[PDB]
């Protein structure tokens, strides 16, 4: 495997070169805002950046050791939380607002309008804040959507296996490793760097926490047919259930 | 073949 | 001022194992078990349970320095999560066995008789194997489940800033316990991270616990307690 | 009211 071969700064490397790009919504500002179409754009957005982060997923050091279906299931279970804190990532230098996108900048009292969008958009807020407050650093943030992406369904996956979430198991242990080299090279001590990573660990909880939300609100969505899923989305969804 | 199948062998 | 933060390591440690709540056991009546008996043993317990909950939070350095809104926020946000590292640590010892108490022993096939159960039940023993496995310790364990209830609900409220100071005092008392049993520094915080990142999943599998008991409730065969259907209104309103 | 406010005020 070249993941464990990797020095923290080549894993840093790695993680930034794959970035995706920060696309835009089809928001037309002349048009009445909707709660119909307002989930659209959204959902329209989320559509489109699921392309880049399957294809950012495969340019993740660790990935591509993994089998298939694996893969498949490692997506199914973080695509919400690698949404929501690219989102929270791009709104934190918007104090109160959510960046969507460029043109789509929403406040607080947006959210409402959707019913059940409030309580989500402060939770989301209060996370932009709290990556603020850190002066959370673009390494640090590419390191946690990584570690995302590899935990969240690590404990849902019979032998003839095993050795695989081991080996998820090995690359998370470097990515560790690699947000450690980080903070000692900003210069903290040893106590702020355990602390500092502790902190990030544990809004990870959160993030699962808005996307469980964030997932129920999307069957509602479903059987209620009036916001269109896409056909991505809509198996993305099977699979949460 | 989901499409998230697809699109990760492609 | 707040007295936690001017504790030892080893002060904190023994303050949190002296909090620990007791081992209560389920009714001692039949086998094997239908939905509505099920679900009664386990309501029945869960509801027992949450009282000593309370005492323990109380006991845990930097709760009673919070408001009794924020308390009450904290134990409405964190309580299923709770219950359920505390179930996984219990069932360590016995590997396949979800020990929810000494005389209520049960495995994934008990499970099937109850919708979801199953699957719940599968991620919490895939838990308490990953708990057996990282051989964790009670001193771990202890500060885990504090980490839980202090955290849970911080970001949906000066006594955030207090929280997370409280935060940092167990992070530190996390290290010094590994630091303690001779894992290198790189041991210390590979394992500190490990220990975290479990803790996404706890959460994960209280709010798919959240979504069974609403419909339990709903369905309204099997009754919860005043309690409990407070805690359970909480989360969905 | 809220019997996690009882609870609570009278811990032990
Ligand atoms: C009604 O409850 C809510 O508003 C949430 C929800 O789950 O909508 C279904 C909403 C809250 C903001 C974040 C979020 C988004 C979202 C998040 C990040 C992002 O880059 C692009 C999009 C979303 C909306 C619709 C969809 O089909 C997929 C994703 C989810
Ligand atoms: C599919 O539904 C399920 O089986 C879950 C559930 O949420 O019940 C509806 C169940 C899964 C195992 C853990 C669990 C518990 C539970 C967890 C730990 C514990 O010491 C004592 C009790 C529970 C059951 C009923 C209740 O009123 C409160 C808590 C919840």
């Amino acid at each position: 495997s070249l993941a464990l071969s990797l020095t923290a700064d080549q894993m840093v490397s790695a993680l930034l070169d794959a970035e995706p790009p920060i696309l835009y919504s089809e928001y037309d500002p002349t048009r009445p805002f909707s709660e119909a179409s307002m989930m659209g754009l959204l959902t329209n957005l989320a559509d489109r950046e699921l392309v880049h982060m399957i294809n950012w997923a495969k340019r993740v050091p660790g990935f591509v050791d993994l089998t298939l279906h694996d893969q498949v299931h490692l997506l199914e279970c973080a695509w919400l939380e690698i949404l929501m804190i690219g989102l929270v990532w791009r709104s934190m230098e918007h104090p109160g607002k959510l960046l969507f996108a460029p043109n789509l900048l929403l406040d607080r009292n947006q959210g409402k309008c959707v019913e059940g969008m409030v309580e989500i958009f402060d939770m989301l807020l209060a996370t932009s804040s709290r990556f603020r407050m850190m002066n959370l650093q673009g390494e640090e943030f590419v390191c946690l959507k990584s570690i995302i992406l590899l935990n969240s369904g690590v404990y849902t996956f019979t032998l003839k296996s095993l050795e695989e979430k081991d080996h998820i198991h090995r690359v998370l242990d470097k990515i560790t490793d690699t947000l450690i080299h980080l903070m000692a090279k900003a210069g903290l001590t040893l106590q702020q760097q355990h602390q500092r990573l502790a902190q990030l660990l544990l809004i990870l909880s959160h993030i699962r926490h808005m996307s469980n939300k964030g997932m129920e609100h999307l069957y509602s969505m479903k059987c209620k047919n009036v916001v269109p899923l896409s056909d991505l989305l809509l198996e993305m969804l099977d699979a949460h259930r | 073949h989901k499409i998230l199948h697809r699109l990760l062998q492609d």
